[PDB]
């Protein structure tokens, strides 16, 4: 019978100078006891609006909270290059406090294009009996993608890791590596990666050989 | 004011761990304070809150007769005692404090301590290189890099040319493979010239492990 | 300023509304008690609606074994008839009332309550395990009900009771600093012990460690064996007749020695908060609106004129310090040679902007 | 006569609260 504050929407994109608005509803009344928090990734949470409406000591003015009902939504009026995070709701009428799942807002950029690169596995590394081919994509906007791995298909062995939003540029980048053991790696040597953005529909499969 | 907690480990299934955080600087008889969890990639859980005026403790009903949240008021500090850790218990437990009269938000958080609970073993790193050539090059820009694999339990910090290289760095979230070690990836653009090493300080094994990266 | 507070008679006939269960005694001005009552007379039959706000007093009777049992004898009680609208009255409404009705329809009367100064804080004495029954002190209570006319017997099922708060809050400007000095003089000598002490300042918040400087120059014979450093809580108690305690709570008892032909300096620090205190039954809190826990009472601000003898419980802190002095002397131990001092201070929430809960986050 | 009362205050929520439309 917990409180469950369901945040929307999970995740949303807009530009410099915007109003945005993420809202939380809550599985019951929780009166006005909510809290909003911003958090940057690597860093603690820092609070922002608590009693649903009152802007915490220290906090920019473009920050407004409000209620209607069980519905509580926060706005950023003039979105700015600080503000760029995640945001929790919390309701701490009853124990226990229950946050929200989080929204993700993120910067709207002019597409960008990803500059692909592969690297073959390190003479280091066969070595040591296992195989990791790494295709890169770098300074790219926006983040969504699909690399592709005898040149047929395969899965299970990729396992994709993205970065955060550059600061100054508001690019992503993203790596994919996919292991073998040095026993496959030998065997058919005809694999490749391709790339599948926005900022090219025809896509860029850089290879090796081996 | 600060929150600055300790105590954070790897420690088996089963075991035990203790966190501390030294508050400074306010009144603990005027904050109550609290323990919040994050599981990596996703979002905060309550787990504890004590309250040194009233004498209460509070407890998330997922960690009862598990957890118990205590004060040494004079040392200024407070406890998190952790028994019988399931690895669902991973994350990172953050102190968080809150105002006594009245409760508003937890308007200051510490920095947080990371809890892992494995059956693992602490192994470090190994570290192979991520040699540029024709395919890593495009405009004049070529992309070298680093792979860290297979280390355990929590952190890596990596560092280019020992704090050289500030742009065009990429040091990539860590990521587990079902072998239950985690792997990491550090790439940067240093356009055809020359270039340093990477400077990888896994923490835990005491290990500093450098290896330049000579194209190609 | 979106949302009110709402309480409906059993039968649902009655609704009361407010803006706020807080009233604020600035000792000039105590805020008045504005609402409406929404009458339904689908359900209406009673011919007249009052309501009626009363400040009363709450005790058991100690000779008594019936737990649970408690007695409100009425300290200041006003009537008002809302139902239906008197006229040779016409008063203005407030923003609040204004936008009561529009949200509401003419069925919404207003009423308006003026609390008097000089009248008591909400007040409430701590309950030990025998007792079960409605937080005892005193409590500020605005009721509605429908009746035919004030003498007539009014039905609980017809009326509804909604429990309010007359609070105090930190003044702006921290007084003087708490200074204080005595200068004992023994039979044969002349030469003084002397004790002076101070607090850091005037005003403290709950929760908030409160540092006594101590400075003792023994110029006697004796010697100091301890120093005893307390808070205590005074509070005065009028309704048929005056009742006084003094009780601490926080104290601390230090082994500190003043040899003769010495002196001594040092700062103790002591906290004030309840969970060591929650053996003392009727040690004195602040309101509570049903049953949660509330703070060790504010200090009572007064407006300074001649001592009127408030009817309540008037709350008020003091610091002592003590000397527990060694009794040598041509006279034995028949006699104290003890050495104290007592040192105001003012113990309050500091203005907020939020109003206080109900329950802070309730289980 | 002092008027009685007896027993504990509910422990459930009498009292609610309402919107109120800003003017």
């Amino acid at each position: 019978s917990d409180i469950q504050m369901t945040q929307s929407p999970s995740s949303l994109s807009a530009s410099v100078g915007d109003r945005v608005t993420i809202t939380c509803r809550a599985s019951q009344s929780v009166s006005s006891a909510v809290a909003w928090y911003q958090q940057k990734p690597g860093k603690a949470p820092k609070l922002l609006i608590y009693s649903a409406s009152s802007l915490y000591s220290g906090v920019p003015s473009r920050f407004s909270g409000s209620r209607s009902g069980t519905d509580f939504t926060l706005t950023i009026s003039s979105l700015q290059p600080e503000d760029f995070a995640t945001y929790y709701c919390q309701q701490y009428k009853y124990v226990p406090v229950t946050f929200g799942q989080g929204t993700k807002v993120e910067i709207k950029r002019t597409v960008a294009a990803p500059s692909v690169f592969i690297f073959p596995p390190s003479d280091s590394q066969l070595k040591s009996g296992t195989a990791s081919v790494v295709c890169l994509l770098n300074n790219f906007y926006p983040r969504e993608a699909k690399v592709q791995w005898d040149n047929a298909l395969q899965s299970g062995n990729s396992q994709e890791s993205v970065t955060e939003q550059d600061s100054k540029d508001s690019t992503y980048s993203l790596s994919s590596t996919l292991t073998l053991s040095k026993a496959d790696y030998e065997k058919h040597k005809v694999y490749a990666c391709e790339v599948t953005h926005q900022g090219l529909s025809s896509p860029v499969t850089k290879s090796f050989n081996r | 004011v600060q929150l600055v907690e300790s105590g954070g480990g790897l420690v088996q299934p089963g075991g035990s761990l203790r966190l501390s955080c030294a508050a400074s600087g306010f009144n603990v008889y005027s904050s109550s304070i609290h323990w919040v969890r994050q599981a990596p990639g996703k979002g905060l859980e309550w787990v504890a809150s004590i309250s040194s005026y009233y004498g209460y403790t509070y407890y998330a009903d997922s960690v009862k007769g598990r957890f118990t949240i205590s004060a040494d008021t004079s040392k200024n500090t407070a406890y998190l005692q952790m028994n019988s850790l399931r690895a669902e218990d991973t994350a990172v437990y953050y102190c968080a404090r809150s105002r006594q009269f009245w409760y508003s938000g937890l308007d200051y958080w510490g920095q947080g301590t990371l809890v892992t609970v494995s059956s693992a073993s602490t192994k470090g790193p190994s570290v192979f290189p991520l040699a540029p050539s024709s395919k890593s090059t495009s405009g004049g820009t070529a992309a070298l890099g680093c792979l860290v694999k297979d280390y355990f339990p929590e952190p890596v910090t990596v560092s280019w040319n020992s704090g050289a290289l500030t742009s065009g760095v990429h040091t990539f979230p860590a990521v587990l493979q079902s072998s239950g070690l985690y792997s990491l990836s550090s790439v940067v653009t240093v356009p055809s010239s020359q270039t340093y090493i990477c400077n990888v300080n896994h923490k835990p094994s005491n290990t500093k492990v450098d290896k330049k990266v000579e194209p190609k | 300023g979106t949302r009110v507070f709402k309480k409906a008679s059993p039968n649902g006939k009655l609704t009361v509304y407010l803006g706020k269960r807080d009233f604020v005694d600035h000792i000039d001005l105590v805020e008045p008690v504005d609402g409406v009552v929404l009458v339904d007379p689908e359900y209406l039959k009673e011919r007249r609606v009052y309501v009626t706000l009363t400040c009363a007093f709450r005790y058991g009777r100690e000779d008594l074994d019936v737990l649970g049992l408690t007695f409100r004898k009425d300290l200041f009680v006003a009537n008002v008839q809302s139902f239906p609208p008197a006229p040779e009255d016409k008063k203005p409404l407030t923003r609040l009332q204004e936008r009561l009705i529009k949200k509401l329809g003419e069925h919404a009367y207003p009423f308006t309550f003026e609390i008097p100064p000089n009248l008591p804080c909400s007040v409430t004495l701590q309950p030990g395990p025998e007792d079960t029954g409605k937080a005892c002190g005193v409590d500020y209570e605005v009721k509605a009900f429908c009746a035919e006319n004030l003498e007539e017997k009014i039905h609980k099922r017809n009326s509804v009771r909604l429990v309010i708060r007359k609070v105090q809050y930190a003044p702006e400007r921290p007084g003087p600093q708490p200074t204080a000095e005595t200068t004992r003089q023994f039979l044969m000598s002349d030469k003084p012990l002397h004790l002076e002490a101070s607090l850091d300042k005037e005003i403290y918040y709950h929760g908030e460690p409160i540092s006594v400087n101590v400075h003792v120059t023994n110029n006697t014979n004796k010697t100091v064996k301890k120093i005893k450093i307390s808070v205590r809580q005074y509070a005065d108690i009028c309704l048929f007749n005056t009742a006084q305690y003094k009780c601490p709570v926080a104290m601390e008892e230090a082994d500190d020695t003043v040899a003769p032909s010495s002196t001594f300096c040092k700062v103790y620090t002591l906290t004030p908060f309840l969970a060591n205190n929650r053996e003392k039954r009727g040690l004195a809190l602040d309101g509570k609106l049903k049953h949660e826990d509330t703070n060790l009472a504010s200090s009572t601000l007064l407006r300074e004129g001649a001592n009127r003898e408030i009817l309540g419980i008037i709350v008020s802190y003091k610091v002592k310090v003590k000397l527990v002095v060694s009794r040598g002397g041509l006279l034995g131990d028949l006699a104290s040679s003890d050495v104290a001092v007592e040192l105001p201070f003012t113990l309050m929430h500091p203005k907020p902007k939020e109003e206080p809960p109900h329950r802070e986050v309730p289980e | 006569r002092t008027p009685p009362s007896l027993g504990p205050q509910d422990e459930s929520c009498t009292t609610a609260s309402s919107s109120l439309a800003k003017d």
